[PDB]
């Protein structure tokens, strides 16, 4: 899982991340946030199809 | 100073490795290597003139114990082959020398020693009586860079512990002592391989926030006795969790007790996971079937890593491994190296200077030779696949059939990537194998055998032995045998065809008068009288009937005389070949290591720092992928 | 292929253990498994590159 996981998030990032510029460990730092949101984002769209098939009441 | 150094010991079903550190070898080759050697002169001059004794040279002399443990009643003897080297440029002589033994004088008529009324002195008596404790080279002399190959064995046939001291008074240069240290049980009693730097078992410094601390994996031999039934109490290390905070700590892996057979090997993985940099002393007892303590000191440290930078500013990738800025960037801490260093006397045998990793002794008697002893597998990442060679050749002129057996690295009956589960509860927690499983060989035919290790998810250090069992070929042995015996055959008909149908008589019905064997032709038949006459029965052995007659022990003494030479001819007619099949085995050392920790160096011995930094950089370790379940 | 290995193989023999090219078993003995690590940690480091070239790593 790490590793194809690993490979489809570098294609990801080389896909949308590649503003660069200053590059300051803070702003940094907030980029790597920005890119996990965008992966954990990613990942709810997908599994929202499964999530309201689920029993659970739909909200 | 001509000094003397231990390269290799070759000893039978025992590691070297094992062998090294129970004979303490580290601290003889440090000791033989360097010293000032102040007070040796004066043992040296009172070696002169005859003032030495043993009991005051070995109260001053500071004895290294030569450890044999103990040995059944009535097993097999065990020997112990050194090869001594010259280190210095200057030829040495050496004479293992001990004044309760012979010092090349000759006796006439001098009672043996009386007796002797102590029960030490009596001991070092039986010891001389029954050759107990026997060197075979005794003194000798080396140029610079010669092998001695020294023996030195050991045989169980009385009962009780034995103490031998003997020293080994290098001609010019120090003068150290060996107390050979054994027991032969009469009774099987339980007693588990205890070398010194094994009691005390000096774990690796782990990182204090470790994901996953590296198992690092302990070898308990059975030694001589009966099969040894261990149990391991965890109620001192559950006593170390309750104080630090219900955390684990020096966990234990594997089964908590088992069943190590005779000369055995069982593993027992180890996780040292630290909460502080200060030092970890557990102590935990070890009972036997019997009752039994043996226990056993477990010593390690915290790493205080550098701490973990934030996602933002991290060391991008794309420091030397000799140096002791090594050691200090594995641990930033003053003691953690210190640690580490203890640990890598303990257990790592290559930073050992002397030790040659050799076949080096035991040339003689051996069926075959590895190449390559004690050879390391790299250190590897978590799912690795890392290969060595090893390679056979039969000294004998008798073929040899090669079976290979593994101790505690057996795989679960490489491995599926999948299916890694199966590693659970094992202790290698890797999968090893050999091309050949088991393989007949030609005399003087060198065999390549590929050793591959296909390592699981869990982080861990194993310094494991792998055994190799040689034996006399008797499939080809008598297969060459009938081949002789074909091609005798096909002579035989060859003749045969020569002359056609010769006669031979099947048997004799009432041949009327006794007819003898035909007469020989006169040059044969003085052929066979001086053949007779060989092996003639000496003239002052050889009793006639009247004195047999007239003197019953003489008659006695020729029937005694004619059993003996009948006797003679049996050992000759039996064939001496066919040595015994013989167990050879090489130790196994590895890091299997997580990706952040080889990223990191964090356990990568300084030793092979460069190799870990080049597999990080440059992919260097293979990684069979298979294929993925989704 | 393996002759037009055994050629590189020779050289680097010479060239790391000073064996003049041995091709002889008894001289190139107890190299055996220096020399096969060397060429098998060689080997894995073509096939990375290969398989990185083929598909990007960002190394």
């Amino acid at each position: 899982m790490r590793d194809s996981l690993k490979t489809a998030v570098v294609s990801l990032v080389r896909e949308k991340y590649r503003k660069s510029g200053s590059m300051s460990p803070n702003e940094m730092a907030l980029l790597y946030n920005d890119l996990y949101g965008s992966l954990l984002a990613a990942v709810h769209s997908s599994l929202n199809d499964l999530v309201d098939a689920a029993a659970a009441r739909p909200r | 100073f001509p000094t003397l150094e231990v390269t290799d010991v070759y000893c039978e079903g025992l590691p070297k490795q094992l062998l090294w550190q129970l004979l303490g070898l580290n601290d003889l080759n440090h000791h033989l290597r360097t010293e000032v050697t102040a007070t040796e002169l004066r043992l040296r001059a009172a070696q002169d003139r005859g003032a030495l004794t043993t009991e005051a040279a070995s109260a001053a002399m500071r004895p290294f114990l030569m450890e044999f443990g103990t040995h059944g009643l009535g097993g097999r003897p065990r020997v112990v082959h050194v090869e001594i080297s010259n280190p210095t440029p200057l030829p040495a002589s050496w004479q293992l020398h001990s004044f309760d033994d012979p010092d090349g004088v000759e006796l006439e008529n001098w009672v043996e020693p009386g007796r002797p009324r102590t029960e030490g002195e009596r001991m070092r008596d039986l010891i001389a009586e029954y050759k107990l404790f026997e060197m075979r080279p005794r003194s000798g002399e080396l140029e610079p860079g010669a092998r001695c190959t020294v023996t030195i064995e050991f045989r169980p046939s009385v009962e009780g512990s034995f103490e031998l001291p003997v020293f080994l008074h290098i001609t010019d240069g120090k003068r150290l002592r060996l107390q050979l240290q054994a027991v032969t049980t009469p009774e099987p009693l339980q007693l588990l391989a205890l070398p010194p730097p094994l009691r005390t078992f000096r774990l690796e410094p782990v990182a204090l926030g470790e994901r996953a601390p590296p198992l690092q994996m302990y070898v308990l031999r059975n030694g001589g006795p009966a099969p040894l039934h261990w149990r391991l109490d965890t109620a001192p290390l559950a006593a170390l969790a309750e104080a630090s905070w219900g955390h684990p700590v020096l966990e234990l892996v594997g089964p908590e007790e088992g069943d190590i057979e005779e000369g055995g090997v069982a593993a027992i993985n180890w996780r040292f996971s630290p909460l502080e940099a200060k030092e970890y002393r557990v102590e935990v007892p070890v009972l036997l079937g019997d009752g039994g303590i043996e226990v056993i000191e477990l010593l390690g440290r915290g790493f205080a890593p550098p701490p973990a930078p934030p996602h933002g500013a991290a060391a991008v990738q794309l420091d030397d491994d000799t140096p002791a800025a090594a050691l200090d960037s594995v641990g930033g801490d003053a003691e953690a190296e210190a640690a580490r260093a203890a640990a890598a006397a303990d257990r790592d045998w290559i930073t050992w200077r002397g030790l040659s990793s050799a076949p080096s002794a035991g040339m003689a008697g051996r069926l075959a030779l590895v190449d390559h002893d004690l050879v390391s597998l790299g250190v590897t990442p978590v799912r690795g696949l890392t290969r060595r060679i090893i390679v056979l050749t039969n000294k004998s002129r008798y073929p040899l059939a090669f079976d290979w057996d593994l101790g505690c690295l057996a795989p679960p009956p490489l491995l599926p990537a999948s299916q890694l589960q199966l590693l659970a509860g094992r202790p290698l927690q890797g999968a090893l194998a050999i091309s050949p499983a088991a393989g007949s060989l030609e005399p003087g035919e060198r065999l390549v055998c590929r050793v591959s290790l296909h390592a699981g998810v869990t982080p861990q250090v194993f310094e494991g032995e792998v055994r190799c069992h040689v034996r006399i070929d008797d499939d080809a042995v008598a297969e060459a045998e009938a081949a002789a015996a074909a091609a005798a055959a096909a002579g035989a008909a060859a003749v045969a065809a020569e002359l056609p149908f010769v006669e031979q008589v099947e048997e004799v019905i009432a041949e009327a008068p006794v007819r003898g064997p035909p007469a020989p032709p006169p040059a044969v038949a003085a052929a066979q009288r001086a053949s007779r006459l060989r092996s003639r029965l000496p003239v002052h052995q050889y009793m006639t009937t009247a004195v047999r007659t007239r003197i019953e022990p003489l008659n006695a003494a020729f029937t005694a005389t004619m059993e003996a030479r009948t006797r003679r001819l049996a050992d000759a007619t039996r064939p001496p070949s066919w040595p015994e099949p013989q167990s050879i085995s090489v130790t196994l050392r590895g890091r299997i290591l997580d990706e952040r920790q080889l990223g990191a160096l964090r356990y990568v011995p300084p030793h092979e720092r460069a190799a870990a930094r080049a597999a990080v950089v440059a992919g260097a370790a293979w990684v069979p992928p298979a294929m993925v379940p989704f």
